[PDB]
């Protein structure tokens, strides 16, 4: 079948700048009749269905901003996004519409480079309803920060925790280009009642020195 | 309008069969090629199948040929995907799309989970704001299987500042997620905050009030 290779796999470009994404096909996708290269470009925004941007290698779909443009011939194709906006955060896919299977490239993840944003840190104690069940989940929230790089440390009575926490990060926001993160500390009702001070310590580029949020059991 | 809606996805035993439907509206369905595309969560788009205007020509990805059957009922404005001998590599969101230049008007997609693990409903716990100008609160949706779970706030009346975290697979093999919202601290005295959790695979619908 036809193989589509995108480059790079991931890309970070600053707001208002230009993004260049390559798509190489293993063979010609030029249909002599109609005089067209049968290449498509799609945008798949966080938690959304894919959107057609370009068909016939350079024909932009109506309603698609002129900031998006496709180019190339033969086997070498390019998607260009000028004046990068926050809502351009997505994974970009090229697709061959020449012969079945109508194969897609592996996608190119587009990260929006934005100004440094410090996280807002919030701590949540386990609920009384959960404690009854026999488990304690302690949640630490890092809200609306940039860049992604963040160190989150749990301290139970100043004793550095390890192997008992899980993290989840949201996709970059389409308006403010930030990330949000949750760190969940899981303990048994017994191991939880053994201690008093529950603290979450956050290290991020935006904060002058590591921030700490805590509660007493 | 133009609308494409996929349904029929759910939890199925490996070796099992499932039938997906794609309901088309707002256009002359019978004049267009129809495609099925799948997406393994966190992975890329994989073209699965297509059929021409009347279903005289069909094609399939190598990974599904022999197990899947694409069909269309033009009179009923529906595309179908019959899936047989399902395996773990078939676990994906399945999308349908209409043709011409490329694939357009993709639907929301339907999740197909191929697993022998049991259906399990979640437990919903509040992430209450503390007394110690903006306040954060949320709901912890814990120990469920399979995906997905949907969370809304105040029956959809609260959308601004909401972050529903991707679900994480725990050491147990059960999923868990938290949904959070930052609100003005000034509203904490009068404004009620309720997270609306729905886990359709287990018939679990939970409304949980989060109070400070």
């Amino acid at each position: 079948d036809i193989q589509l290779t995108q480059s790079p796999d991931s890309l970070a470009v600053s707001l208002g700048e230009r993004a260049t994404i390559n798509c190489k096909s293993s063979q010609s996708i030029f249909r002599t009749s109609r005089n067209k290269n049968l290449l498509n470009w799609y945008q798949q925004r966080p938690g959304q269905p894919p959107r057609l941007l370009i068909h016939w290698a350079s024909t932009r779909k109506s309603g698609v901003p002129d900031r998006f443009s496709g180019s190339g011939f033969g086997t070498d194709f390019t998607l260009t996004i000028t004046s990068l906006q926050a809502e351009d955060v997505a994974i970009y896919y090229c697709q061959q519409y020449f012969s079945p299977p109508y194969t897609f490239g592996q996608g190119t993840k587009l990260e929006i480079k934005r100004t440094v944003a410090a996280p807002s840190v919030f701590i949540f104690p386990p609920s009384d309803e959960q404690l009854k069940s026999g488990t304690a989940s302690v949640v630490c929230l890092l809200n609306n920060f940039y860049p992604r790089e963040a160190k989150v440390q749990w301290k139970v009575d100043n004793a550095l925790q390890s192997g008992n926490s899980q993290e989840s990060v949201t996709e970059q926001d389409s308006k403010d280009s930030t990330y949000s993160l949750s760190s969940t500390l899981t303990l048994s009702k017994a191991d939880y009642e053994k201690h008093k001070v529950y603290a979450c310590e956050v290290t991020h580029q935006g904060l002058s020195s590591p921030v700490t949020k805590s509660f007493n059991r | 309008e133009v609308q494409l809606v996929e349904s029929g996805g759910g939890l199925v035993q490996p070796g099992g069969s499932l039938r997906l439907s794609c309901s088309a509206s707002g256009f002359s369905f019978n004049s267009f090629w129809m495609h099925w595309v799948r997406q393994v969560p966190g992975k890329g788009l994989v073209w699965i199948s297509f059929t021409n205007n009347e279903g005289t020509t069909t094609a399939y990805a190598d990974s599904v040929r022999g197990r899947f059957i694409i069909s269309r009922d033009n009179a009923k404005n529906t595309l179908y995907l019959e899936m047989n001998n399902l395996r773990g590599e078939d676990t994906a969101v399945y999308y349908c799309a209409r043709g011409d230049g490329g694939l357009d008007d993709w639907g929301q997609g339907t999740l197909v989970t191929v697993s022998s693990a049991s259906t399990k409903g979640p437990s919903v716990f509040p992430l209450a704001p503390s007394s110690k100008g903006t306040a954060a609160l949320g709901c912890l949706v814990k120990d469920y299987f399979p995906e997905p779970v949907t969370v809304s706030w105040n029956s959809g009346a609260l959308t601004s500042g909401v972050h529903t975290f991707p679900a994480v697979l725990q050491s147990s093999g059960l999923y868990s997620l938290s949904s959070v919202v930052t609100v003005p601290s000034s509203s904490l005295g009068t404004q009620t905050y309720i997270c609306n959790v729905n886990h359709k695979p287990s018939n679990t619908k939970v409304d949980k009030k989060v109070e400070p």
